[PDB]
């Protein structure tokens, strides 16, 4: 069928594209009292109700490989939609779809080669890494309103990610959702933090932190084969419900004490009467835990992962040397002093608002990701409109050399890719056509580093401004948009059950 | 096409809300009948009591309701000025998008206009120093004499000053907590007996045999079980007699003394009663036993009081019996039940140690509406004094800030360059609706009044405004009407924030 | 419909004509198509014609065109600007009346803003004036006419011919001089560069008398209208002779009438002679044997214009062949009729300034009519510049300078007229608004940029670019318009608003 | 969109471009008349029904170009239509009309400069120049409907032009028409030839005639005799001219003899008695002739105006080298052999129908024109889409080079130029898009002589094939179409009364 849906989804995502974009408001059906305003197009794509099967398959083909790299969604979706619209114009001009597919395959190969050629290596120098990481953090943390708080995110994320120096710790990084103080400052945990209370019933500075890593926690109780003597036999003795609770507590707590561990971590909140039971028994159960905490304990101190814990050897003697708690925010938060930074980290923000912290954590997730692979990688390319328009220029150049009818499809690809910085300018309110045409002139006459400076709406020599985008995310968004546009285009008719 | 159309529709909805609310502005005011599903009537001169109960369909209406709620929770008064600024800015936006200039430039230009306007309002205002009681009382009387609550705000203004002085030294510019200074009622009474209660006023107790007052009260924070649980039914076996349930009855009679002996080694004096869905049970047959050896039960405590008492007397929150140690205990100076000027069983806590100097005001009155009007008067008095103390330098009101700000913002747009210049000019020349609204609600020709105010602000006095209690433009009377500078700051900042958010909003989508 | 709603609809119609005319402003004006009752078409951006040729079936639009016509000669280029400024003033007055202001109040506010704008225009003055040495400054001023329309070679010759004609036709130059008599003539044919200034009148001549002295130093001219050969008052005449010797007697009578009269006329100091109608070339052969340079076929209006040029009045019969009755020339010279393929003799009458005209040629009827309007506008602007030597920088610069002045003055009064003057300000702003709308650049960005440039730097010579010279200062651009011309434009705009702002017509 | 009719009235013309064109019908207005077909758009626009004033202006530009160029009025109209289509497309893209005008003018400047710098001057050569003249004339005449005898007409025309030796003369050829016969029956011959029947009375055996033009015959009863002059009287002057005119019979011989006579040429009827008197005198006077060709008589023979012999001695003699009259199959046609100007030739096409005849003489005028401005100013460009592709490539290079909004405008102008050979290929039935893509690639890689082989659809280096077009016509088509599209675009709305 015709691509009305594939361009409709792109149009509804377009105005959110990049910083200084346009917001969207999403509200629940039924006229209930619930709505939210968001700028990240990924949020709209997550919350969108895809009534068009073409739009559904487009957003699904994005989701498998767009949220992985981070922030590509607002670029891949819009580029794919513009490609589909230009190809709809082409098929209106009687250009067969397979010609367009071949032309776009070759054009994407050329654009990726041009991107690799234009990509600049920045390894082996620490200061270049520092400046590049702050620049890429600022470009990825382009979402918060407060510019000083923007810089706060930039510095915190950069210093959290750089201290690795090795293979990725993105599996171990976390951003704690605990509410703190001012909504304009950020923080990082010298030892990963939990929302668990400390001191009232458990020791403060826990030397010899055993850190048993449990999954099957006590919602109310557990069991061990002992020969229970239950007093609540039937409905005739409902008043004796408490009798078995003490046994079901002790017949596990005692054996865990013989295992040598009081540091029982589990996801499940051990209740107030069980709080009395555990506290008196001399076990410091931590009622919140996760896969991330266990794997951070593993990576930082040579530990391991466990599951279905019943047997003592099935979990590690996670001999953390000592654990304390810190006073950030309006809670008594345990703070694992033993697991020092350098191998892994966890970021915590101060601020008393969940909904702001939502966009915050989304932006830090996409950042932490791109930061992780670009440290794993070594190359980056000039961001803004410079990179995409450079690839569009390369596609235009090789398109002119193409003899086949797919030359028109190649030119259409170049125009669609050129439309992305056009949308960047349009969302920023500048004269889109003038900006994009003068950019085409500015880096078509050589001057490959020239880019569009969105901060003032003028031509900007991107070499010294420092606004750069990591090579991996650009290559991934290029290839993903190409393949998604191929998938959407190459289907001509649809049938339904 | 579609983005412009949807932005136009959003603007139209916001402007419809704002212009329906426009007539009800300021002390003079004029009401509407609310279009509701019950068909009743409203004679409420204010503007907040429409939005707070407005049937809102369009998301623009909802966002303007959030605007009004945020303004009220920030500073109280001005809840209609904020929405009317929003509506006027959206009308200017309608003009600007009619000419076709882009929304993002609108947002940036309005941010620049906001910054310069905040600078202007901070400039021309009177830098009154708030450090001593005479300045506080001057600010209080200037704030209260300009409203219709003057008759009874007089006796309570010095006491509110005393409360805010308890909270912090005014040399500390940090805002006092509105929620920390709680407002309570003791049923009935006269007017003058509304008195400051250092510490907290607590709910009424049950007086089987507990003492009415205790010096150096050892207040305990109790939330845990009371009895052998009557878990699911009153009888577990044949109901000929309570043969086995006698065991749990006498286990109640034993566990009550067990917990009282667990208490006396700590010394819990009072008992805040959480509801029966959290508690196992509550009845006189055990509350009497708790009472007779000095554990007084106080009825139906609520979470706000629990948080307040934790913040004041340091008793940590409790969910079980085993934490009966001194962490859940507080040691006050004196706790008394006072019934002067009409009997009342509300307990009082006095002279306890506290990191934050929380203070409450008890409210009295021959009628319930009088008590609640006194409560709202003290509420808005604390709002205005807190937004003054955290920002100083109160400003004259009555559209004078709007006239002066529009004039200097128009000249700022004159000196400013770029696309944003005409945007700021339109922002300024449309923001002047507030003095126009005062002129409309005062009977003067609104346009001529606005011109006269703008001319008088030019080449002359900048504090001249429209007087609502004498009539017309006035400059000689300095005390026309005065509001804390934060009132205008919050109005402009929240209005511009929401307007630029509306501009940022595009292509509304159902989930 | 009566009252404010009727006036609202009337403002709507005025906006309908105004925004239609809006795109035609300035040297970069976008053209308009006119199809007439006759069925002919023409492309033209000149406002005067596309009001005059335009008709709108609304009475206020008729008053629009009539009031623009009433100052047609007075204001040549402004024919677009006055209408667009009136339209913008009415568009702002629409909002003003929607706010409830009574129409005469905003009319008087527009009048007050007009006074303020005029007094502000008084503050900008250039163009020192001295008639002999003004040639270079005046051609720099006519550069505005040259660079705008289709004259790509920007002939300095047309600017020079206009300025010399206007400076010579009145020896006194101080004020309000009598430049009403001059006019420009043209016809399809050779290149646009085929022009010549005459201190007299160019006649139309047939191509008889081929090699005869078309150039003679005749101080006096024979204006004898008597038929040397049989006359034709739309009625032909007849010949009848008995024999060839009878025709030779006719020849000797013709010789009497030629040699005797023309000897007398040369005694009175004239050799060139007019004839009212020509009959045949064999009679012309006698005139050739008499070495007579002569012209004929002058029409009624043609010969009357020749009379007013030469001061002498027609001589139809023999008895009036005296010196006093014949018309003077002082000198006569001959110039090519087209480029080179045809030749014309031209009669100057330099001893009297009462007849100075400009001849121009063009390669097309559209070309010749474009030349007509362009040279008329150049003549108007040079006339209005020399009438009042004070000048202001154009290209929207003057309008926005007045916008700053009146907008800053709007805070000087307490009455309702404050919004009226603010409306006048952002309506004077339309000239760069629409002058960028019909140009390439974004309207508001450039308009506000130059408006703020006038504040960061005090010189009011800043305006939007209209020829893509790459500079926003108009002093080097020299797109300049007469100060009294700008005064007339603004005053006519204010009056043109007032004359339909106070109307509650049937 | 207000000027879509201007596009449409050129759209009804794009179906006729290229020698491999495709006809339409002129349906005669009303009844009482019959339809007739037409290949060339010159007759389409000539007497076309016009409904849009902008379309009317385009028609007038087409007529003006045809007047001042001759051939190729189809190309100007179709190019203007494509320009206006792309102009409306750009206006939809919110690009202002005046930017389009400025960019278009810059693009035409660059394209004309590149065309001039790329056109080939065949220059100083004789045999190669002979072959070049032959094939360029043949291909220029192949643009018309005629396909069979183009070569003969072109060879005869270049023979005449070589007799001119550079002195371009549209009137050196004498152009007589004769209905009936076949196209193969068309004949040229040297000298100035008359299609009348003179036989023996004015003999066909005479030498070095005195050629004159005399507009008064013996049937005119002209008054200018030695007798009485003209009179209007009946008393005693009724018919004395009838007695006088008997002197003319002898004067018409003796006056010229006194001036000096060997022969005489008169273009009007002569009464019998002077007919045998001239037969005895040796004078060859023609009964009638194409009086529009009096300038031709004056040129080829050196003759001058005699003022109808009112002044017998104010004229000079003509000359020739022989007088003859020949039976060409069916017409006993007069043959003034080798009149004073040797370049004189007389062309006759024996057309069975007058429409082939009229188009043939239009083509002959075009031939003599293009031979003039390609002999005195020898310049030609490769046709068949080669020139349009080359100038489109130049304009695209300018668009990539130039900053500002003008880049998109002139790129669209370049693609509108590309549409012209696209239209040619589409009318040819070939894979038009693929073919023009191949040609564009050939020029991009660099082949200034690459174009389309119209006989069988494929790209080819057009120098070997010998296909070409004259430079002047192509340059004038480009400039005129550009300025016509400009003058149409510079108008936003039409005002009617």
């Amino acid at each position: 069928t015709s691509f009305i849906g594939a361009i409709a989804i792109g149009d509804l995502v377009k105005s959110t594209l990049g910083p200084k974009g346009m917001d969207k408001i999403l509200l629940s059906s039924g006229r209930d009292a619930s709505l939210m305003v968001t700028n990240d197009g990924a949020t709209i794509l997550k919350n969108i109700g895809v009534d068009n099967p073409a739009a559904k398959v487009l957003v699904d083909m994005s989701r498998v490989q767009d949220d992985e790299v981070g922030d590509g969604t607002t670029s891949v979706t819009v580029l794919a939609a513009e490609l589909l619209r230009e190809a709809e114009s082409l098929i209106a001009k009687k250009i067969h779809p397979q010609t367009i597919i071949a032309g776009w395959r070759e054009a994407t190969k050329a654009a990726r080669e041009a991107l690799l050629s234009s990509a600049v290596d920045h390894g082996s120098d620490e200061v270049k890494f520092r400046q590049d990481l702050m620049n890429i953090a600022g470009t990825t943390l382009s979402s918060k309103l407060l510019t000083h708080h923007k810089d706060h995110f930039t510095k915190l994320a950069v210093e959290a990610v750089l201290r690795l120096k090795g293979s990725g710790n993105l599996e171990a990084i976390h951003i704690i959702k605990k509410l703190g103080g001012s909504l304009a400052d950020s923080y990082l945990d010298e030892g990963f933090l939990l929302d668990k209370k400390i001191g009232v019933n458990q020791p403060k500075r826990i030397e010899n932190a055993k850190i048993l890593i449990a999954n099957t926690g006590m919602d109310t109780d557990k069991i061990k084969i002992f020969g229970s003597r239950v007093r609540v036999d039937s409905t005739a003795k409902v008043a004796e419900i408490e009798h078995a609770e003490k046994e079901k507590m002790k017949e596990k707590v005692e054996r865990i004490l013989k295992h040598g561990i009081n540091c029982f971590i589990n996801r499940q909140l051990i209740y107030n009467y069980p709080e009395q039971l555990f506290g008196a028994a001399g076990v410091m159960a931590i009622e919140h835990a996760d896969f991330a905490g266990v794997e951070r304990l593993a990576l930082v101190t040579g530990g391991e992962i466990a599951s279905t814990f019943d047997h003592p050897e099935l979990v590690k003697l996670g001999s953390c040397k000592l654990i304390e708690e810190v006073m950030i925010g309006e809670d008594k938060l345990i703070h694992f002093s033993g697991v020092a930074l350098g191998e892994a980290c966890t970021i915590v923000l101060r601020g008393a608002t969940q909904q702001i912290l939502d966009e915050a954590e989304r932006s830090l997730h996409d950042a932490l990701c791109v930061l992780a692979q670009t440290v794993k990688d070594s190359r980056t390319v000039y961001g803004g409109g410079c990179s995409e328009m450079l690839m569009a220029h390369a596609v235009t150049q090789l398109a002119n050399r193409t003899p086949g009818k797919e030359a028109v499809a190649m030119e259409s690809y170049a125009k669609a890719l050129r439309m992305l910085p056009t949308i960047i300018a349009d969302n920023a309110g500048y004269d889109s056509a003038d900006l994009v045409a003068q950019l085409r002139a500015a880096h078509s006459e050589g001057n490959t580093t020239a880019g569009l400076d969105m901060r003032e709406g003028t031509i900007g020599d991107m070499a010294i401004l420092g606004i750069t985008e990591s090579f991996q995310v650009k290559r991934q968004v290029l290839l993903s948009a190409a393949e998604a546009a191929e998938v959407i285009l190459r289907v001509d008719n649809i049938i339904k059950a | 096409d579609k983005p412009a159309q949807i932005r136009f529709s959003n603007i139209s909805a916001a402007k419809a809300v704002a212009d329906a609310i426009r007539t009800s502005l300021g002390p003079k005011g004029m009401d509407k009948m609310i279009q509701d599903g019950k068909g009743d009537v409203t004679i409420t001169n204010d503007g907040a009591t429409i939005l707070k109960q407005m049937q809102v369909l369009h998301p623009a209406a909802r966002m303007l309701v959030e605007l009004s709620k945020a303004q009220d929770i920030e500073a109280g008064d001005g809840t209609t000025s904020v929405v009317i600024i929003a509506g006027s800015l959206l009308d200017s936006c309608t003009k600007l998008l009619q000419k076709g200039i882009h929304p993002t430039i609108i947002s940036e230009s309005f941010q620049k206009a906001l910054e310069k306007g905040i600078e202007i309002l901070t400039d021309m205002s009177r830098p009154v120093e708030l450090s001593d009681r005479e300045t506080l009382l001057n600010s209080a009387t200037t704030s209260l004499n300009s409203k219709v609550v003057s008759q009874y705000s007089s006796l309570l203004s010095p006491m509110s000053v005393n409360a805010v002085m308890k909270v912090i030294d005014p040399a500390t510019a940090t805002s006092v907590d509105l929620r920390d200074i709680k407002i309570v009622k003791k049923l009935g009474g006269t007017i003058d007996d509304c008195e400051l209660v250092e510490g907290l006023v607590l709910t009424q107790k049950v007086s089987n045999s507990g003492i009415t007052r205790v010096e150096k009260a050892k207040i305990g924070l109790i939330q845990f079980c009371l009895s052998a649980p009557k878990t699911d039914m009153d009888n577990q076996i044949v109901v000929s007699d309570y043969a086995q349930m006698d065991r749990v009855l006498r286990e109640e009679r034993a566990y009550i003394l067990n917990l009282v002996k667990q208490i006396k080694k700590t010394g819990c004096n009072v008992l805040l009663i959480q509801k029966s869905i959290l508690r196992d049970a509550l009845s006189d047959l055990a509350l009497h036993f708790l009472n007779k050896m000095k554990i007084m039960v106080i009825k139906d405590i609520e979470r706000e009081d629990i948080e307040f008492i934790c913040k004041t007397i340091g008793t940590k929150p409790v969910a079980h019996i085993d934490q009966f140690t001194a962490d859940m205990l507080g040691s006050a100076e004196l706790a008394e039940e006072v019934n002067l000027n009409g009997s009342g069983k509300l307990l009082k806590i006095t002279g306890c140690a506290s990191p934050g100097k929380t203070v409450t005001i008890v409210v009295r009155g021959s009628n319930k509406l009088v008590i609640e009007e006194a409560e709202r008067s003290i509420h808005d008095a604390l709002c205005v004094i807190r937004c003054l103390v955290k920002k100083r330098a109160l400003i004259a009101g009555g559209g004078a800030p709007e006239i002066e700000l529009a004039l200097r913002l128009t000249e700022y747009s004159r000196t400013l360059s770029g696309m944003e210049s005409y945007c700021v000019r339109a922002f300024a020349d449309a923001m002047e609706v507030i003095p126009s609204t005062l002129a409309e609600n005062a009977g003067l020709n609104p346009i001529s009044t606005v011109t006269e105010l703008r001319n008088r602000h030019a080449q002359g006095e900048k504090t001249a405004g429209i007087n609502v209690r004498k009539g017309g433009i006035s400059n000689i009377l300095e005390e026309l009407v005065v509001q804390p500078l934060l009132v205008s700051v919050s109005a402009l900042t929240l209005a511009t924030e929401t307007v630029r958010s509306i501009l940022k909003i595009d292509d509304v989508v159902n989930t | 419909l009566m009252g404010l709603e009727a006036l609202k609809s009337h403002i709507m119609a005025a906006k309908a004509v105004a925004n239609t005319m809006r795109t035609s402003l300035g040297p970069n004006g976008l053209d308009k198509m006119m199809v007439d009752k006759d069925g002919d078409v023409t492309v033209t951006n000149d406002g005067a014609t596309i009001l005059s040729m335009m008709d709108v079936d609304h009475q206020i639009a008729k008053l629009m065109v009539e009031l623009s016509k009433s100052q047609d000669d007075e204001i040549g280029d402004g024919t677009t600007g006055v209408v667009v400024l009136a339209g913008a003033l009415l568009e702002e007055a629409e909002q003003l009346l929607d706010r409830g202001i009574h129409p005469i109040r905003i009319a008087d506010g527009y009048e007050q803003a007009a006074r303020v704008a005029i007094e502000h225009l008084d503050k900008i003055s250039d163009s020192v004036l001295v008639d002999i040495k003004d040639t270079e400054p005046l051609i720099q001023t006519a550069k505005t006419t040259l660079g705008s329309k289709v004259v790509n070679s920007c002939h300095r010759q047309m600017a020079e011919i206009a300025v010399n004609a206007v400076l010579t036709v009145a020896d006194m130059e101080r004020r309000d001089v009598d430049f009403e008599l001059i006019k420009v003539e043209g016809k399809v044919g050779g290149r646009l560069e085929d022009t010549k200034l005459i201190k007299g009148v160019i006649v139309d001549k047939d191509f008889s008398h081929p090699q005869m002295p078309k150039k003679v130093e005749d101080a006096k001219i024979a204006i004898l209208t008597c038929p040397f050969e049989p006359p034709k008052p739309k009625t032909k005449h007849k010949l009848d002779v008995t024999s060839v010797e009878d025709y030779k007697a006719l020849q000797k009578y013709e010789k009497e009438k030629f040699e005797e009269m023309i000897q007398q006329i040369k005694e009175t100091g004239a050799n060139l002679a007019i004839c009212q109608w020509g009959f045949d070339d064999e009679a012309n052969h006698l005139l050739l044997q008499n070495n007579l340079p002569a012209v004929r076929w002058v029409g009624g209006p043609e010969i009357e214009l020749i009379a007013i040029a030469t001061g002498g009045r027609i001589v139809p019969r023999f008895s009036e062949l005296t010196a006093e009755k014949l018309g003077f020339a002082g000198l006569v010279q001959e110039i090519s009729f087209g480029t080179t393929k045809d030749k014309m003799l031209v009669i100057e009458q330099c001893k009297n300034s009462r007849a100075v005209t400009i001849f121009i040629r063009g390669g097309n009827k559209m070309i010749i009519e474009e030349a007509k309007r362009s040279l008329h506008d150049a003549l108007c602007v040079i006339r209005n510049l020399i009438r009042d030597n004070r000048v202001v920088y154009g290209g929207g610069a003057a309008e926005i300078s007045c916008a700053l002045a009146v907008s800053q003055e709007a805070d000087k009064c307490p009455t309702l007229e404050q919004y009226a003057m603010r409306a006048f300000a952002d309506a004077l702003e339309v000239i760069p608004m629409a002058l960028s709308e019909n140009s390439g650049m974004n309207p508001i960005q450039t308009m506000t940029e130059v408006r703020a440039r006038q504040v960061k730097e005090m010189n009011p010579a800043l305006g939007i670019d209209c020829l893509h010279k790459g500079t926003n200062d108009m002093k080097q651009q020299h797109v300049i318009e007469t100060l009294i011309g700008k005064k007339q434009q603004i005053s006519l705009a204010t009056q043109m608003v007032r004359m339909i702002l106070k109307i509650d017509d049937i």
